[PDB]
Order: structure tokens, then C-alpha cells, then sequence
């Protein structure tokens, strides 16, 4: 077909992209953020949180931002006959940044800190810390 | 048999209806001669709802807003509408089930069942059949209870608290007893 | 004209013919009458009671063969005479009780064969609040729009189709939560019209008010309302127009037409009423 | 944090997506919490002879119990 | 078909509303303590 | 008689009407379920295709766990019948070799089907699930329950939704931790795992479990709705046939009643 | 229409409960037979109704005394047949009858004379049923 990047960004409730040709796609891996393009090696990575940023071939400069909670990314090499290299971004909850709020975010942060102040269980402490992480990411990512 | 300007005769006639067929010539002709009507059914008596009066076949020349006020007329017509709405879901319930019915329809069915159980009451002469004591329910009490049940101020109560009562106090008492015996 | 149960069978048998004789005076003299035979089946009954006692030969259900001839002699006097006889008329509204809704019996089949129409009342609708409990599916009129002013035609030609569509999509009312648009609008309009056609005992209306209310109904000014409030809506609208726009009613009653100017006045009055008032939904 | 806390990644992902949905805007948040309600009825068995039956309407109690 | 549907309907309604009455009997005395004779 | 035929005609006419209404309702639900499928299958296919590179042999010996997906409402054709048939086949095949079988289920129909025959093997059952749409009752919960009840080999029985008038029953041999530890995972060496393989495998496998259940249950739901529409069609047809027969019988009984009454009247008129 | 006036108190005590239970069973069984899954309070209704329906069966020209009817319906109503298999009841009856005709004639004579069930006869009958179930064994 073409030497583009075939992105499919999918959540369970809605598939935002299916075979969208793009140039570069940034994703917040568990180690650190990284940008996948055509020619990139086969790889699997776990994401933690933050703002996926898609950049179509027609756009180049224009972008598209999407906040992801958690999930996986699968980059697969290009078949010899297809001529195009594929990528699958699976997210348990993939929102755009336009639909986010910083006030309900801080309210949930406060309620989480209230619930976790009685730190007794490991899962409770871990959930408090991870909620702090994700809500700070939401606050920093929202407009 | 009729009232005149010298006296009055209030008559009460029991009419055998063979094979539960209201189309027979004798009751068909007798229906036109009556001021008040009360038709008893077997499908209701099978449910233990005694008296087994069918409120969708019972009629009366008196049930008009000018004779009985609108608090009575609208209450009666709302009860009849509710019972007809409940009757118009029997096939849907028998085929599909209660899972398909919306919460409005479930509320309707619950209120209609509660009315059905509430119209029952024990008589003094049926002690030798039921053992329970008899009741005398006045009309303002009946209207208050029906208005309350239709308005929705007893949905918190159960359904088995109605089938032998003569008011809302007895309903609440029976529900109280069943809740205490539940634990 | 009263031929009660104490009155003998011949008197119950003769009272309808006496009424027709009393109405022929109005018919022949250029006037108009409407005669109302209540319990014609007690007439036929009386005739049977007189034939089985005169030892006449019976038929099915023991009725003699002169029953169709009887009701025919009775009902064929109802007529509309020409301008050379005087222009009078004699309308007829015979009443019949069906014992199970079966209109295939002898007397029902004889009378529907004799009559120019049918108004079929039902018991399932009398308790659903639909009073008069007229089932417009089985109710027909072989005369039709020829017996209607244009002001009523303009709304009835629409409402008949709308109610037929509601009757085609009635069973879906218990599943409309799962359906899509283009099928819930039909249910809504049908429910609104059915709640509009409800009426109170001994409270009839005029044709102008009927036209106004049915224009309010068919033109979508009741879809977004709670149905339970329509009985209020109608009443208030009636009072409003009878207080404010008697000219519209007089024009509709005089011209027997709903012109575009009167329709604009009507939409104006409806908008003013809706603005002045507040409803639930 | 989870293999140490004795927690699954699916549980963590769901319980964090819950918070992310709580951090939504009301028009889309309505449809999100709509499409992500819970209703389950667990029924435990041991060679027949049901040990227990329990309902679940929350993610946290569903993963806990 | 007639007794069939009638008895099926009756049984289903009985079970459903038995469950609902059990739940209401559980949750009555809490939300309406003025009726609980335990507190009277 | 007449009352019998009239009551039967009334009941069957009501049945036909409600059947057609439920047919249209099921068509709408099938539309929405196809929509949920087209949106939600890409979320599940990639990780499943990834983990399926590790070939699972269905002859392995060990504690088998059979997850049978089914519905909670009736009139679904015979999809749950075919599911329970495949489950019985699998159980009777794997219990000969000596593999101890456990049974997980979704829906009351599989429970009612296998209570008497394999009720001494149930482990955990879920129901009242699809009252709402599917991912209401998230597959993550069931996957967590399976992992907490970690078996040695897992099978999943469901109905694949080929087209609106065609489905297909399938069995998925699913990988488990014992089977992953027993393999060096040389097939994934072509992939660069951003965290190390040993650290990301345990989090990837739960995602694999969740995605497997998700697509399987979506396909089962679609097949259920298709079978429901077909069953409503057949029921309406049978109701029409019964209405025709009862109409014939009704007219016959009407004529018989008329003739009998008339002969009675005539004999009473001539017996004077 | 006469009803309980033509009925002994000892038989009233059991027959009222029996009629209620059979009414409930007749109500629920038609829906239950579709293979649905019901709670225990309803499973108990079905079990007791099946037990009573299997109790009320009788051979031709094999009538029974009133005291024996009272005893058998007591065994059926107080729950000594719910866990037992239905098909076994047809002998649970017979054996129990022979037992109470052999070793417990005094209970039958007392019920025949007093025409009621005092607490003493209640306890004696319960003890006799317990002894019988101990001495015997059935499929459940």
C-alpha cells in the first residue's frame, strides 16, 4: 500500500482508529515516553498514564491528543507485500483531553487522600499512590 | 320494586349465573333492571381474594362526580385504569417475563397487586372458614388508603400485608410482624 | 316516548313506529329531527314474545322471519328529502347492546346490514380512561367527509392517518425504550390524540372549538407535554379563546372554512397561550 | 506494586479507569458511568451443595469479595 | 396454553414479588423506625 | 365447544403480536450488538493473536477448567443447547484420561442444563450479567476469579457470530501460568519488550484473559440475538397456523351450536 | 361448603397447613418446571408440595383410620418427608403405619377418644417418628 504507519487506537467501548495512516505516534510507556514511526522494530510496551499524541501524514504539524489510563502497545513489522507497518494502541479507557476536568480531578485527589490517610492495607497505599500519579498526570495534561 | 313519594325499598338480588356465562338471557335481561351491580368471579376467588368482586365488571349509576365527589370518582377511575393496565401485561409477563418490563411497568404491577390484595377483607360470618375476625371499613378510610396506595406512599411496604386487612394501620402492622418474624 | 318493561310487549313493539310517526311531521314539513331508539333489541324480543304466543313459525334463536323486515320498515323512514318536498330530514341513532362483542349474531348482522354506519363502543377502553370508549378501528361511516365541514376535514384527514399509524404500532408501546425515532413519534402523537379525544359526561363542545383543539393537537403543540396535563391544556385553551378570540370562532362558524389568515390567528393564539402558561414536560 | 501487593493488573487498570471516568466532563461522564455500571451474581459451588451466593454492583467489592 | 400461561405468569410474579417483599422486609425497620415495635 | 376455541384463538393472537414486537426489539438489539462487536473486537484480537503464537496442546494432562458462556433469557434458539453439548463432549473426553474437571459458567441456562449431569463439578457461576450491555459486567472480574482459581489448563466454549443468520460453536484452548512456565517463550524473541519479559508477562497474561472472555461473550451475545429473532419468526408462523386451525374449528362449532339450538326449538314447536 | 365444622380438630390442625402448602405448590410448580433456579424458601415449597402430593396417593379398597391419617399427615407436614425421596414415601407410609399399629396403639386410642392433639400426644408422636426414622433407612 504505502510506507506509512497504520495506527489503530482502540478502547473496549469505542475504536477511535482502525487503519489510520500516520507519521509518528507518541505514547507514555512504563519506562518513559517514546515515539513510534515506520521502520521501528517489533516491540511490546506497557503504558502507565498520559497524553497520546497522534500525527497524521496529511497533518504533519497538526496533532491529536488522547489521555490513556493504562494498557498496552504492540508494534508489528511490515509484511513484504503490504509495504506498511502496523501499530495497535489498546487502552482500558481512552479519553480526549478536551473532555477532561481539573476540578473534579482535584476533588477525586482529595477524596483519595482522605480514604488513604488510614493507611493499613498494601493495596490501599498502592492505590492511593497510583491515584496521585494518574491525577497529577490528568491535571498536567488538561487544558 | 322502586322508591316513591311515600316510602322506599332498597333491594338486593342474588343472580345465579350458570357456567359463569354472563351472556345467558336471564342475567342479560336482569342487568338492565338494576341501579348497582356487583359481579363475582372464580379467577379472583382462586387467588384467595375474598370477596371475589371483579372491579372491571362491577358498575354503579351512583359513581358520578356530582353524587360522589371528585376525590371518590377520580380515585375509582384511577384504580380501574391501574387494574386494566395490569391486565394488559399478563401475556407479556407469561411469554417474556418480568425482566423485559420497565420500572414504570413494574411499579404498575406492584401497585395493582397491592390494590388486589387490599380490596380483600374478612367478614364476620366467614370466621367458620378463615378463623379471622371481621372488619368494618368506613368509606373515608377506604378513600384515604386507596389515594395513598395510588400516590405511592406505601411502595416500601410488602404485598402480603394486604390480603386480610381493613385499612392501612393493619397493613403496616402485618408488614411489621412479617419483618420482625424475618429476624 | 317510553315503552318500559311493565308496558306490554305490543307497546314495546310499537313505540319505535310511534316515534317515527312523530318525526315524519318534522321530516315532511321542511324541518329536521333526530330520533333515538334505545334498546331496539327489546323491540325484537317483544316481537318474538308475540310470535311464539300467536304460534307463528320461528327461526334461529326463535326469532321469526319478519325481523329484518321489521327493522327495515322502521329505519328506511330516516331520509333527507329534496327541495321540492321541503328539504327536511330524519336522522336515526339506533342503539344496540352486544352481549359478548360478537356482532355476527342475527340482530347485529341484520342491523349493520340495514344501517349507514357503525359506532362500536368497547369495555377495555372505558376503563383505560378513553371515554367515550369509541373504537375508531371498527367504527366507520359510509357517508364520510361529505357530512363534514372543511374546517373539520382539514384536521380529520390527518388525524385518521395518524391514528391508523398508531394502531399499526400500538404493541410497540411496551418496548419503545429499545426502538428508534420515526416510530416513537407515532406513539407520542397517537397517545396525545387519544388523550385529547377524551371527554366529560354531559359536556359537549361546538364545532369551532373542536376545530381549534384538533388543530392544536395535530400541529404538534402537545407532543412534548405530559399526557396527564392535556385535560388541563384543552380546558384552559378553550377558556382563553372564548375570552379573547370570539372573532375566530364566529368566522369559523359563519364561513365553515379554516383559511390561512384564520390559521395564522390560531397559531398566534396558541403561542400566546403557551407563553402565558406552563406545563409539566 | 501489584505483584507485591497481591493485586492483578486487570484490577489495577479497572480501578484506575474508574478514577479517570470520575475525572470526566459531565456530558461525556454521564455516558461513561452509564456504560460502566456493574451487576453480577456470583454463586459458589463445591461438588454441588452451593456454599454461597452474593451480588455485586461495585468494581471494588467485586474484586475484593 | 391458557392455564399454561396463567400459571407460569402467576409463579413468576409470585417469585419476583416474594424476593421484593423479602428485601423490603429487610430494609423496612431501618428507614421507618417509628413503626418498629421493637422501639416501642 | 366454543369457549375453548375462542380462548385459544385469543391467546395465540396475543402470542403472535408479542412475538412480532419482540422480533423487532431483538432486531434493534442485534443492530446495537453488532455495533458493540465492530468497536470492541479490535481491542481483543491483537493480544490474543500475540499469545496464540505459543501453541497449546489440548492433550495435556492436568486440572481442566471449562468456562461455558451462555445466556439468562430463553427463546434463544438452541445456542446454549449446542454449548452444553460441546461442554458435555469435552468433559466426557477429558475425564476418561483422568483429568480432574472444574466447571465455570455464565448464565442460568448452562446451570439448568448441567446441574443433574455435572453438578458435582461446579466451581463458580455468574449470572444476571447481561441485564445491561456486556462490559458492564467486566470480563476483568471473571479473569481475576480464574487466576485466583488458577487451573493447569483452561478451555472456553462460546458461539461465534459469523453473520445475522449463521453462528458457529467453538472451543478455545487457553494458555495458563503452568503452561507458560513450561515454555521458554522462544517464539516472542522477535519482539522487544520495553520492560523485561519476566516482569511484563504476568501483567500481559491478565490482559490476555480479559480480552479472550470479552470477544467470546460478544460473539455469544450476537449469536443469541440472531437465534432469538429466528425463534420469534418460527413462533409467529406456528401461531398463524394454529390461528387458522382454531378459526376452522370455531366456525364448525358455531354452525353446530346453531343447528342444535334450531333443531331443539323446532322439536319443541312440533311437540305440542 | 360445610368444611371444618365436619372435621376433627386434630385433622384441622394438619389440614389447614396442608391446604396452604398445596395452594402454594400449585401456584409455583408450573413456573418452576421450566428449569429455572429458585431460592431455598421456594425449593422448600416445591419439596413439601411434592411430599404431600405423594402422601395423598392411596391404593383401591385400602382405607385408613382417622388417627392413622392424622399421624401420617403429621409426618408429612412437620418435615419428616422433605429430604426423603418421593418414590420412597409409598413405603415410608406403609412401614410407619405398621409401626404405630404395633408399638403405639395408645396414641391411636387417645386420638380416637379425645379427638385432639394435646402436647403430650404431640411429643409422643414426634418421639415415635424419630424412633422410626432411626430404626429405618431410606434413599435420603
Amino acid at each position: 500500500f504505502k510506507n506509512q504507519l497504520l495506527l489503530t487506537l482502540s478502547s473496549p467501548s469505542e475504536a477511535i482508529y482502525v487503519r489510520t495512516p500516520v507519521r509518528s505516534v507518541t505514547v507514555p510507556g512504563s519506562e518513559g515516553a517514546m515515539t513510534m514511526t515506520n521502520g521501528h522494530s517489533q516491540t511490546v510496551a506497557r503504558l502507565k498514564a498520559g497524553e497520546i499524541i497522534v500525527r497524521k501524514g496529511e497533518t504533519g504539524d497538526e496533532v491529536e491528543r488522547f489521555f490513556l489510563s493504562d494498557g498496552f502497545v504492540l508494534f508489528k513489522s511490515p509484511e513484504d507485500d503490504s509495504g506498511c507497518c502496523t501499530a495497535e494502541v489498546l487502552g482500558v479507557e481512552v479519553v480526549p483531553v478536551s473532555m477532561l476536568d481539573k476540578e473534579s480531578a482535584a476533588t477525586a485527589l482529595q477524596e483519595l487522600l482522605q480514604q488513604g490517610a488510614g493507611a493499613t492495607d498494601e493495596w490501599t497505599k498502592a492505590r492511593t499512590l497510583l491515584g496521585q500519579e494518574l491525577l497529577s498526570s490528568v491535571i498536567r495534561a488538561a487544558p | 320494586i322502586t322508591t316513591t313519594k311515600k316510602g322506599s325499598i332498597t333491594s338486593v338480588q342474588a343472580v345465579y349465573v350458570p357456567a359463569d356465562d354472563l351472556t345467558d338471557p336471564a342475567p342479560a335481561t336482569t342487568f338492565a333492571h338494576l341501579d348497582a351491580t356487583t359481579v363475582l368471579s372464580r379467577q379472583i376467588a382462586e387467588l384467595g381474594i375474598y370477596p371475589a368482586v371483579d372491579p372491571l365488571d362491577s358498575t354503579s349509576r351512583m359513581l358520578a362526580p356530582e353524587i360522589v365527589g371528585q376525590e371518590h370518582y377520580d380515585t375509582a377511575r384511577a384504580t380501574q385504569k391501574l387494574l386494566q393496565d395490569y391486565k394488559s401485561l399478563q401475556d407479556i409477563i407469561a411469554i417474556l417475563g418480568m425482566d423485559e418490563l420497565s420500572e414504570e411497568d413494574k411499579l404498575v404491577v406492584s401497585r395493582a397487586r397491592k390494590i388486589q390484595r387490599f380490596l380483600s377483607q374478612p367478614f364476620t360470618v366467614a370466621e367458620v372458614f378463615t378463623g379471622k375476625p371481621g372488619r368494618f371499613v368506613e368509606l373515608p378510610e377506604t378513600i384515604k388508603s386507596a389515594q395513598t396506595i395510588l400516590r405511592g406512599e406505601c411502595d416500601d411496604l410488602p404485598e402480603m400485608a394486604f390480603y386480610m386487612c381493613g385499612g392501612l394501620e393493619e397493613v403496616r402492622s402485618k408488614a411489621v410482624k412479617m419483618a420482625q418474624e424475618a429476624a | 316516548v317510553a315503552a318500559t318493561a311493565s308496558e306490554a310487549a305490543p307497546l314495546q313493539f310499537l313505540a319505535p313506529y310511534s316515534g317515527c310517526a312523530m318525526g315524519e311531521w318534522f321530516r315532511d314539513s321542511g324541518r329536521h329531527c333526530v330520533i333515538i331508539y334505545d334498546d331496539l333489541s327489546k323491540q325484537a324480543t317483544a316481537y318474538r314474545q308475540m310470535s311464539l304466543l300467536l304460534r307463528r313459525p320461528p327461526g334461529r334463536e326463535a326469532y321469526p322471519g319478519d325481523v329484518f323486515y321489521l327493522h327495515s320498515r322502521l329505519l328506511e323512514r330516516a331520509a333527507k328529502m329534496g327541495d321540492k318536498s321541503g328539504g327536511g330530514s330524519l336522522t336515526a341513532l339506533p342503539v344496540i347492546e352486544t352481549q359478548a362483542g360478537d356482532v355476527s349474531a342475527y340482530i347485529p348482522t341484520n342491523v349493520i346490514s340495514i344501517t349507514d354506519g357503525q359506532i362500536f363502543l368497547e369495555t377495555e377502553l372505558f376503563y383505560k380512561g378513553i371515554r367515550p370508549a369509541i373504537n375508531v378501528g371498527l367504527s366507520v361511516s359510509r357517508v364520510g367527509s361529505a357530512a363534514q365541514v372543511k374546517a373539520m376535514k382539514q384536521v380529520a384527514g390527518t388525524m385518521k392517518l395518524e391514528l391508523a399509524q398508531y394502531r399499526e404500532v400500538a404493541a410497540f408501546a411496551q418496548f419503545g425504550s429499545d426502538l428508534d425515532a420515526s416510530t416513537r413519534q407515532l406513539l407520542t402523537r397517537g397517545t396525545a390524540l387519544t388523550e385529547l379525544l377524551k371527554q366529560r359526561q354531559y359536556s359537549p363542545m361546538k364545532n369551532s372549538v373542536q376545530v381549534c383543539v384538533l388543530y392544536c393537537g395535530v400541529k404538534g403543540y402537545l407532543d412534548p407535554l405530559d399526557p396527564k396535563e392535556i385535560s388541563r391544556f384543552e380546558s384552559l385553551f378553550i377558556d382563553y379563546i372564548n375570552a379573547n378570540h370570539q372573532d375566530i370562532l364566529k368566522t369559523i362558524e359563519t364561513e365553515k372554512e379554516l383559511s390561512e389568515k384564520t390559521e395564522a390567528k390560531l397559531r398566534a393564539a396558541v403561542d400566546e397561550f403557551v407563553a402565558m402558561n406552563e406545563f409539566k414536560k | 506494586m501489584w505483584r507485591s501487593s497481591g493485586v492483578s493488573f486487570t484490577r489495577y487498570a479497572s480501578e484506575m479507569a474508574a478514577l479517570l471516568r470520575q475525572c470526566l466532563k459531565e456530558p461525556y461522564r454521564t455516558q461513561a458511568m452509564q456504560r460502566n455500571q456493574i451487576h453480577l451474581k456470583e454463586t459458589v459451588y463445591q461438588q454441588g451443595q452451593v456454599l454461597t451466593r452474593e451480588t455485586f454492583n461495585d468494581i471494588k467489592k467485586a474484586f475484593e469479595a | 396454553s391458557v392455564k399454561f400461561m396463567d400459571q407460569k405468569r402467576s409463579g413468576e410474579e409470585t417469585v419476583y414479588f416474594k424476593k421484593e417483599d423479602e428485601a423490603l422486609l429487610r430494609n423496612l425497620l431501618a428507614n421507618h423506625p417509628e413503626y418498629d415495635p421493637k422501639y416501642s | 365447544d366454543l369457549k375453548i376455541v375462542a380462548a385459544r384463538m385469543k391467546s395465540v393472537k396475543s402470542i403472535q403480536k408479542i412475538t412480532k414486537a419482540m422480533k423487532m426489539v431483538a432486531a434493534s438489539k442485534l443492530r446495537m450488538d453488532q455495533r458493540r462487536l465492530e468497536n470492541g473486537l479490535p481491542f481483543a484480537t491483537p493480544v490474543q493473536k500475540l499469545v496464540q503464537r505459543i501453541p497449546v496442546d489440548p492433550k495435556e494432562k492436568g486440572t481442566l477448567a471449562v468456562l461455558a458462556l451462555s445466556s439468562d433469557k430463553g427463546l434463544c434458539g438452541g445456542v446454549n443447547s449446542f454449548v452444553a453439548k460441546q461442554a458435555r463432549i469435552v468433559i466426557k473426553e477429558n475425564e476418561m484420561a483422568g483429568n480432574a474437571v472444574q466447571v465455570y459458567g455464565v448464565g442460568d441456562k448452562i446451570r439448568s442444563a448441567l446441574q443433574r449431569t455435572f453438578g458435582d463439578r461446579f466451581k463458580r457461576i455468574m449470572t444476571e450479567v447481561t441485564r445491561f450491555p456486556w462490559n458492564f459486567g467486566q470480563a476483568c472480574i471473571i479473569a481475576d476469579r480464574l487466576m485466583q482459581d488458577n487451573p493447569a489448563r483452561l478451555m472456553v466454549i462460546y458461539n461465534h457470530f459469523k453473520s445475522a443468520v449463521a453462528y458457529d460453536t467453538l472451543t478455545l484452548n487457553v494458555l495458563t501460568p503452568t503452561q507458560a512456565a513450561q515454555s521458554a517463550k522462544e517464539q516472542l524473541n522477535t519482539f522487544e519488550f520495553e520492560p523485561e519479559k519476566t516482569d511484563v508477562w504476568k501483567d500481559l497474561q491478565d490482559f490476555y484473559y480479559a480480552c479472550t472472555v470479552f470477544g467470546c461473550m460478544l460473539d455469544n451475545i450476537a449469536s443469541e440475538q440472531s437465534a432469538r429473532m429466528s425463534a420469534m419468526d418460527n413462533a409467529s408462523t406456528n401461531a398463524g397456523e394454529m390461528i387458522s386451525s382454531l378459526t376452522l374449528r370455531y366456525n364448525r362449532a358455531r354452525q353446530a351450536k346453531i343447528t342444535t339450538e334450531l333443531v331443539e326449538i323446532i322439536s319443541g314447536a312440533n311437540a305440542l
